[PDB]
């Protein structure tokens, strides 16, 4: 049980990922 | 199981608790209060109120259920208010059919509605009592219902 | 508007002469809890009729009419 | 609603109640309002849940009828 | 904004100074001979057409719609007479043979870059 | 047809349809809806005075 | 309850990542 | 003269029965109290 | 195309904020697109349905995964009453130490799971994490052939032609055949070699299933019909679920009731039945004609029903083209019969709870009814509204020339006038019954109240058998035909399931049930009321007729004719999804106060305190909110806060949902123009101005938003409320 | 953009035109009627599409039918 992978995985998929996801959709708005 | 209601015990359990617990009000006063003969008509109220729904079907619950299959030992509890209710309001809508085919033959049908002519009214309030054999035999005519109103596309 | 008032005011000076027990609430003012209107005894609501002391039952008033009785000194 | 919410648990807090023998202070929700008002589950719970508790045992008895000014006016 | 958008540049005289109401709010100031007046809309500046017309005469009026390039329009007369009066100049486009009810459903519409009525 | 003459109609999107109602006014000059009908009741605009085409003309005697 | 599982699970929804964004620019 | 037109409008006539029926209601429900049966 | 909606350029001209909310909201309607033609539709939905079932099973997965990998599974196997299950782990870094001490079960701080999936997948027989791990894996794998599907069929070689979309005529052969039969007959090749042996104690994994039958002896002297073999050593009272101990060996016995010990279904009666199901399946496959025909016709099956009575119109000439060439009448029915599926899911997970150990977590059990059923509300909501679709952008009244749809359009008014009969019916009769047993019982007399007993589900139980009435009928009479005649088969062990009171067959019943089934019953034919006047109207009313030409969800028809707000077929949606909420919301009230009251015990509670408004806003919701409410206190908090953060987080969305639904547009359409002369005007950030033109919504996405914080807000509330207060209760 | 269309039902009472407070309305001279009139809407560019025509329709079922469009930077009014 790898007890470290979601100090990794629950920030950049709570955070980063609706960070990076509003460049992708809000640009792909003009794309 | 719906015990007869007279003699299950949680019924009985509702008259002591009932009666002592509206009792316990009625030593707040004098034997001549006014208070005190209200709470006497009061317990009296209550034991009449218990007695009354002795033929009652009262199961585990001790409160009166009641049964609605026509089965004529209920016919007290729902089948005759029942058609004693049918009665009242067909009595009133066929008053109210009965003046609104009055109203819609008549001068202004849309003053007749604000002011009721009374004359006319309490004919019809009165006139409608055999609403049975009366809008019965103005079905009979074809002249209850009618055909070819307003309707929508399709 | 003021006619209603009037009728309005008229009521509460009834309903605190003949109804009240602000007689006895003069008395004894923080036992007696003050009540006006004595509730008609139907099926039930005769219930209503709170014993609020004055040996006189009826449903508590909240409007606070008997301490403007009692500050403007109706005896 | 927010006004009145505000007076009738403050003043149940910090002004009403009784007073017992010595001078002694007790307050009606015994100054439950610093502790609880801060919150919302302190503003429901210890007051919307726990004052309401007086309106909703209220059958059975003169408090009754509030009992179903309160449900007709839910509705 | 002026750069962008639209502006609306209501032109018109009168005879006597009078006052009437901005649509941006409160009274202006009705230069008597002739004004000028720009604005942000057309229901603004026809609204000021029903505000002024409707109570006296303000007639030669009417906006040049000030396009971001730089030039005007005229719109409100164009043959010079009031719109709900009839005048023998204008084409009617805008209409169908019959009523709704000979309008075609939107199933026999679907799949298509039609309308629900021209038929 | 005439003037007076009770007519019900047979237009769909007639708020009076299939309801009688009376002639006011027929204009013989090829309008397209020239037989000016009114009727007791009213439509939701407030009005019971529409006018119809000789197709949507069905009397009653 | 292991470890190497772990990651062999997310290399596998990491290639069904890449099946996603695959279907997701085109329709 | 005309005040009986008034008194036969819609509201006062409503209220002239509704009082009416609600004293048939309360003046049959205090000389006949809990009655559940018929 | 070239801006945001790069599918419908009539919204890509619009400058304002409008472009991002329909480039959103009409994103999936492919009826109504730029160029999206016939072919191209199917072409999509074919392949956006493969990109959605991926989704189910990379959920799936995920509950694979999460039990597999920070559950507490297999230690929930050991003791499956005593321990609570554990569902995903917790990394809060918001958690700072006090709520740290409240999640501790075992070295995770996971969530207790209140979804029942460990009780189905311990009756399926997964006792491990490592089986769980290779089913996550293998849907991991299968989400990943379904996205390749999705992209296979998108590319230009393999979209297939829209006549094998109209090859209906075989769907239906291939799918109750295949997708039911056979998959429900390899779900018994699951039950019999699975989930037989592992709860006799077994453990039958991928190795060894090759090896060793279910039956000792099986299938070569087999095909002589002798299958009382078969059925032959039931296991009959003295078993543990799991153990090999006390039980037998039989496969397929229809024992009927439930265990003694652990109050599910028998697995023997399951493969019996999903085997039988799987044999009536594969006999309906065989149905109708494909290539070799040999079948039956869908257009004679059709054009043949017409009466020669001549009162159900020209028959159902017009149908077969107006289910094939539409698609909402076909959606219509598939959210209809899926949601009166779904319903009775939920009218049987708890009925027979059919998974070894529920009823015994009295939460999970009251979380898949609540959830089932609001599903079930939802998807019946769906099905008139793809009615009222399909009437609109999908109807043909010439195709359907005096058909029966032309026969339902034209009778509508006799529908309406009555559905608003039945539902004035009963408002005034549960609400009239409560109101008078609510004054009553107020007024220091429950015995004045009207009660009627609903004897008519009280003879059904008699008729299944539920002796503690006295009525002895059928079932209830052991002298009758039905009761001697499955004598041996499957009566004996059912009526022990029914006449038991503990558990949940044929709950006993008072006037709560009277009353409030006539309150469901109005919550039913008011909600239909909705919807059937939406969807019946929704073509043309006499307010306005136009109503087929401006589609669906149009906003109005401004104030003219008396004035407008709402007359869209919409608006069947709309208001039917706030008597849906009511509706589901009094069915699960009503549940859920129906099995606190046995699961306490006190069932005398609920049957003398239900019958009046304050027995349940007294007795249910201000009594069983106190575990709720109590979730953190200023002394402290406990496992519950979560539920009660929960709780007033959703009235804050159920209460910014009256925002949208009662304040409407031009107050804010007259206001967003004072933020924006505000931002206009303002230096240091007049600069940086808006690309997108700021506009407050328009009054379809108005109702539409308050309507979503309205459900999000009540759903949430009510998922609150279930879980906080039967983890309250018990636990 | 919010595209108006006028039907053969128009009799030319003229309360549209009067109505519209925005000009896209116009009378057309049309010998089909007994005022001789038929109202028409050339310039629905600037056409807000507020319905304050078909409120003020006094025919038999909306002569004037609008229609919701497009949504233009006129025809949304917004005035930024
Ligand atoms: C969904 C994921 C998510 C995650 C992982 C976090 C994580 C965190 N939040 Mg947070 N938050 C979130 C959503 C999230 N939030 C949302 C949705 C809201 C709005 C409701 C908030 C509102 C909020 C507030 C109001 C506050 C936090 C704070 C914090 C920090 C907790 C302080 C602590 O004890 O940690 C220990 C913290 C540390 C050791 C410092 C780590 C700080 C960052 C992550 C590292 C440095 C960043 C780096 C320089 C920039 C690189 C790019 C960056 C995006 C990673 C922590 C890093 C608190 C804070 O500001 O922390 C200082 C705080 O006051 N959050
Ligand atoms: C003239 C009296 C009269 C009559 C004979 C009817 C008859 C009918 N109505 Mg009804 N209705 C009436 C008045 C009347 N209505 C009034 C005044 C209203 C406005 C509140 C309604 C509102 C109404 C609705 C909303 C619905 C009906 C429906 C129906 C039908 C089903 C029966 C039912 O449940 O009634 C319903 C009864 C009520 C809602 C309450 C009764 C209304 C008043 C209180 C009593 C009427 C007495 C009248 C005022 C006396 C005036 C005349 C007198 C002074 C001379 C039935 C044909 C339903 C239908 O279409 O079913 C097919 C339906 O959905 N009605
Ligand atoms: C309009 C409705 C109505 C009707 C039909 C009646 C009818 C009746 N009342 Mg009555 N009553 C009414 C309103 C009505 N009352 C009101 C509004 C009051 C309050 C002022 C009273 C106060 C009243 C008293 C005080 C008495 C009656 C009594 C009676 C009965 C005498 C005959 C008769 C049944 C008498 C009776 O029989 O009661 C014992 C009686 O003593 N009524
Ligand atoms: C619509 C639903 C409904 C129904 C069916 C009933 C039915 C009943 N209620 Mg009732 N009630 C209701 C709603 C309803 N209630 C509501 C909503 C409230 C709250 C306001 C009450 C409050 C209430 C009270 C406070 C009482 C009742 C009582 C009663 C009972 C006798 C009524 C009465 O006065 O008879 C007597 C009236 C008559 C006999 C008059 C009929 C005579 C006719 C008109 C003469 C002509 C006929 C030819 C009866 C079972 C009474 C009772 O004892 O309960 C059992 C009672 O005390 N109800
Ligand atoms: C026998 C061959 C076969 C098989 C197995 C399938 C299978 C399938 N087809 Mg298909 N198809 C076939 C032939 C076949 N097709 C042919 C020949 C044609 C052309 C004529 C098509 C044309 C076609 C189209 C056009 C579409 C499909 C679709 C689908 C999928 C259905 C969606 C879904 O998941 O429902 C699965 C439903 C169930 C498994 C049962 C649900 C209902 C039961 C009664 C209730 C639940 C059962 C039980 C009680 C609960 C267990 C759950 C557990 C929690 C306890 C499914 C994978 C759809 C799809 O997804 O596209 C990719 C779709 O849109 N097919
Ligand atoms: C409806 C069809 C169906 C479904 C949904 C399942 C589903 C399942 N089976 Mg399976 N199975 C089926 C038919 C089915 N089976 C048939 C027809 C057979 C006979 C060949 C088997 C034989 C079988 C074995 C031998 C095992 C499974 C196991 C499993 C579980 C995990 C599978 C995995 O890791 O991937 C899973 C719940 C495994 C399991 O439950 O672990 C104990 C396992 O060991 N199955
Ligand atoms: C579609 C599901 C399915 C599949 C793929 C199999 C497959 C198999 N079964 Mg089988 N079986 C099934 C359902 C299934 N069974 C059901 C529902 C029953 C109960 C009637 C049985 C009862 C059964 C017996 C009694 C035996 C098999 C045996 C076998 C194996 C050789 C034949 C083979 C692996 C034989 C074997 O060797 O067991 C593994 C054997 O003796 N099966
Ligand atoms: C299998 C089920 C199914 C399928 C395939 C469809 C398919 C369709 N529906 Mg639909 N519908 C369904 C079930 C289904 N529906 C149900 C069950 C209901 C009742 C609730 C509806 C109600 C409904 C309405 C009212 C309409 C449709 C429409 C449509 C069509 C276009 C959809 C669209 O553009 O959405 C685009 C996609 C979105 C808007 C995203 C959905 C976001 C929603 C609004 C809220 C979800 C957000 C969530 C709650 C927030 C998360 C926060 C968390 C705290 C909870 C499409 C054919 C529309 C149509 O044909 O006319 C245009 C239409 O107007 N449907
Ligand atoms: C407390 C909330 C509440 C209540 C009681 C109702 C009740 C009703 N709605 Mg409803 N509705 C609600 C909220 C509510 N709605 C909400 C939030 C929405 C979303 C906007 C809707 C949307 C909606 C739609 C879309 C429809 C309804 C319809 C109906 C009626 C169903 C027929 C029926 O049962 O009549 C029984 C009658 C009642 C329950 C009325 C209550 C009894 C009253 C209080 C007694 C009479 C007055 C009393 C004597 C007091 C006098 C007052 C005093 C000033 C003198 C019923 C009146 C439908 C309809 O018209 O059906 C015919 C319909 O199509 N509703
Ligand atoms: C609008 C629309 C629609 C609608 C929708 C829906 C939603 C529907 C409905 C439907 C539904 C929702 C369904 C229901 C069903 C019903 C039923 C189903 C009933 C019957 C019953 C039965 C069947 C039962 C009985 C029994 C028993 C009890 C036991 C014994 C045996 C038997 C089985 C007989 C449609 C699409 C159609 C069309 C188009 C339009
Ligand atoms: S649409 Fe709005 S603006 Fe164009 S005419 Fe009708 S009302 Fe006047």
């Amino acid at each position: 049980s790898a007890s470290y992978l979601p100090s990794i995985l629950v920030p950049t998929v709570g955070l980063i990922l609706p960070f990076a996801s509003m460049a992708i959709l809000f640009i792909a708005i003009e794309k | 199981v719906l015990t007869p209601c007279q003699q299950s015990e949680a019924f009985h359990k509702r008259e002591i608790n009932e009666v002592r617990t509206l009792e316990n009000r009625q030593a707040n006063y004098e034997a001549n209060s006014p208070s005190y003969l209200a709470l006497q008509s009061q317990i009296d109220q209550v034991h009449k109120r218990f007695d009354k729904y002795g033929t009652l079907l009262c199961g585990q619950d001790g409160l009166p259920h009641l049964i609605t299959d026509g089965d004529w030992r209920h016919a007290r509890e729902f089948t005759i208010p029942a058609l004693l209710f049918l009665y009242i309001t067909g009595w009133i809508g066929w008053v109210g059919r009965s003046y609104l085919k009055y109203t819609k033959e008549t001068k202004n049908p849309t003053e007749q509605e604000i002011i009721l002519d009374v004359p006319m009214a309490l004919k019809y309030m009165l006139s409608g009592f055999l609403w049975p054999l009366s809008a019965w035999q103005e079905y009979r005519s074809g002249q209850l219902l009618a055909k070819e109103d307003e309707i929508t596309v399709s | 508007q003021l006619a209603i008032i009037f009728i309005w005011l008229s009521g509460m000076y009834f309903h605190g002469a003949r109804f009240s027990n602000y007689v006895a609430w003069l008395s004894n003012p923080t036992g007696i809890k003050p009540s006006a209107q004595v509730v008609w005894p139907i099926v039930g609501q005769q219930i209503l009729n709170a014993d609020v002391g004055g040996g006189m039952q009826g449903i508590q008033i909240t409007s606070g009419l008997f301490q403007l009785w009692r500050a403007s000194g109706i005896v | 609603s927010i006004v009145i919410f505000h007076f009738s648990w403050k003043m149940q807090s910090d002004v009403w109640g009784t007073v017992t023998s010595n001078g002694a202070i007790s307050h009606i929700t015994g100054g439950n309002f610093a502790q609880s008002a801060i919150t919302i589950n302190g503003w429901l719970r210890d007051f919307l849940w726990a004052q309401a508790s007086q309106v909703i045992q209220s059958y059975g008895s003169s408090l009754s009828a509030y009992g179903l000014m309160f449900l007709g006016a839910h509705f | 904004c002026a750069e962008t958008e639209e502006k609306y540049a209501m032109t018109w005289s009168s005879d006597q100074q009078h006052i009437f109401e901005m649509p941006t709010g409160g009274a202006a100031v009705m230069n008597s001979g002739d004004n000028l007046l720009y604005l942000a809309r057309k229901e603004q500046a026809l609204a000021l057409a029903t505000q002024l017309r409707t109570q006296f005469k303000i007639q030669d009026y009417k906006i040049y719609r000030i396009f971001p390039s730089g030039e005007v329009q005229y719109l409100h007369p164009k043959d010079g007479v009031l719109p709900y009066q009839v005048n023998k100049g204008r084409e009617q486009v805008g209409r169908v043979k019959s009523t709704i009810g000979k309008n075609v459903n939107p199933a026999q519409v679907k799949f298509t870059s039609k309308a629900t009525y021209d038929r | 047809i005439k003037k007076g003459s009770l007519v019900k109609i047979l237009r769909p999107e007639s708020f009076w349809y299939n309801e009688v109602g009376t002639v006011v006014n027929v204009e013989t000059s090829k309008v397209l809806y020239p037989v000016l009908v009114r009727f007791d009741k009213v439509n939701y605009s407030g009005l019971n005075s529409t006018n119809f085409s000789l197709d949507e003309l069905v009397e009653i005697k | 309850i292991t470890d190497n599982q772990v990651f062999v699970a997310l290399i596998m929804a990491l290639v069904c990542g890449y099946l996603a964004v695959k279907l997701a620019k085109q329709l | 003269m005309n005040l009986k037109k008034y008194l036969s409008t819609a509201p006062v006539v409503a209220t002239l029965w509704l009082f009416l029926t609600a004293g048939i209601l309360i003046e049959l429900n205090r000389f006949f109290p809990d009655s559940l049966f018929y | 195309a070239t801006k945001f909606p790069k599918f419908s350029q009539a919204l890509a001209s619009d400058p304002t904020t409008r472009r991002i909310w329909y480039g959103i909201a009409t994103a999936h309607d492919f009826e109504s697109h730029d160029g999206m033609t016939e072919e191209n539709l199917y072409q999509k939905i074919f392949a956006s349905h493969f990109g959605h079932l991926a989704i189910i099973f990379l959920w799936t997965s995920g509950n694979l995964f999460h039990v597999a990998w920070q559950g507490n599974f297999e230690q929930w196997v050991a003791n499956p009453l005593k321990t609570k299950p554990l569902a995903h782990a917790i990394w809060d870094p918001h958690f700072g130490q006090a709520a740290l001490k409240a999640f501790t079960r075992g070295d995770t701080v996971a969530n207790i799971s209140y979804s029942g999936v460990y009780h189905w997948w311990y009756t399926i027989g997964i006792r491990n994490n490592v089986e769980l791990y290779t089913g996550a894996l293998g849907l991991l794998v299968l989400s990943a052939v379904f996205l390749l599907a999705g992209w296979l069929h998108i590319q230009p070689k393999f979209k297939p032609s829209l006549s094998w979309f109209k090859n209906n005529e075989s769907r239906l052969n291939h799918h109750l055949a295949g997708l039911f039969g056979v998959s429900s007959l390899a779900w018994t090749g699951h039950l019999v070699h699975v989930a037989i042996p592992a709860s006799r104690g077994q453990h039958v994994g991928w190795d060894n299933f090759i090896m060793t039958p279910p039956h000792p002896a099986g299938l070569q002297p087999f095909f002589t019909g002798n299958w009382s073999v078969y059925a032959q050593s039931p296991d009959s009272m003295q078993h543990v679920f799991g153990t090999s101990q006390g039980a037998g060996t039989a496969i397929l016995t229809f024992l009927g009731g439930f265990h003694p010990q652990t109050q599910s279904l028998w697995l023997t009666d399951m493969a019996h039945h999903h085997l039988a199901i799987a044999v009536i399946f594969i006999v309906a496959g065989h149905m109708y004609r494909t290539n070799f025909g040999i079948g039956h016709n869908l257009k004679t099956i059709l054009e043949a029903h017409r009466p020669p009575s001549g009162r159900l119109g020209k028959g159902h000439i017009g149908i077969y083209q107006t289910l094939t060439n539409s698609l909402h009448f076909q959606l219509g029915l598939a959210l209809a019969s899926l949601s009166v599926v779904t319903s009775l899911v939920a009218q049987h997970m708890y009925a027979m709870p059919p998974y070894a150990y529920m009823a015994f977590d009295y939460v999970t059990q009251s979380a898949l009814y609540t959830h089932h059923q609001y599903i079930a509300g939802l998807l019946i909501v769906g099905a008139f509204a793809h009615g009222a679709i399909f009437f609109i952008r999908d109807y043909d009244p010439e195709q359907n020339q005096d058909n029966v749809l032309a026969r339902m359009l034209a009778h509508k008014e006799a529908v309406i006038s009555h559905l608003s009969w039945v539902s004035l019916f009963l408002g005034f009769h549960t609400l009239g019954l409560y109101v008078h047993n609510d004054v009553v019982v107020a007024f220091g007399n429950p015995e004045k109240q009207i009660l009627i007993e609903p004897i008519f589900a009280q003879w059904i139980q008699a008729t299944s058998g539920k002796m503690l009435y006295g009525f002895q009928v059928l079932l209830s009479s052991s002298t009758s035909n039905a009761s001697v005649a499955a004598q041996q088969l499957w009566l004996p062990g059912w009526l022990e399931a029914v006449n038991n009171e503990s558990n949940s067959l044929f709950l006993t019943i008072g006037p709560g049930d009277f009353l409030v089934h006539h309150a469901i019953a109005l919550g039913l034919h008011t909600t239909t009321l909705i919807l059937v006047k939406g969807a019946l109207d929704a073509r043309g009313s006499k307010l306005m007729p136009d109503k087929k030409d401006f589609g669906y969800s149009f906003p109005c028809d401004g104030p003219g004719r008396g004035g407008t707000c709402d007359i869209s077929a919409w608006d069947a949606f709309y208001l039917a999804m706030f008597w849906m909420l009511n509706t589901i919301g009094w069915v699960t009230f009503y549940w859920h106060w129906k099995h606190l009251s046995l699961w306490q015990g006190n069932v005398a509670q609920f049957n003398e305190s239900s019958t009046y408004l304050m027995g349940w806003l007294r007795d249910y919701l201000w009594l069983n909110s106190s575990p709720l409410i109590n979730g953190y206190n200023p002394y402290g908090m406990n496992s519950l806060a979560v539920w009660s953060w929960m709780f007033l987080f959703a009235h804050l969305v159920w209460a910014t949902g009256f925002m949208f639904l009662i304040s409407w547009r031009g107050y804010w359409q007259e206001l967003i123009e004072t933020l924006a002369w505000a931002h206009e005007r303002t230096p240091l950030a007049n600069l940086i101005r808006w690309k997108d033109k700021p506009v407050a919504l328009s009054i379809v996405q108005a109702r539409l938003v308050g309507l979503v914080h309205f459900t999000v807000g009540y759903i949430l509330t009510y998922a609150a409320f279930v879980i906080a207060s039967t983890a309250g209760k018990f636990s | 953009a919010h595209t108006v269309k006028i039907y053969d039902n128009c009799i030319g009472c003229t309360q549209c035109v009067r109505a519209c407070p925005l000009d896209v309305l116009e009378m057309v001279p049309w010998d089909g009627c007994k005022a001789g009139q038929m109202a028409s809407a050339p310039r629905t560019e600037d056409c807000v599409g507020c319905k304050r025509c078909e409120t003020a329709c006094p025919t038999d079922f909306l002569s004037i039918r609008v229609y919701l469009g497009g949504e233009t930077t006129r025809s949304m009014g917004l005035a930024y």
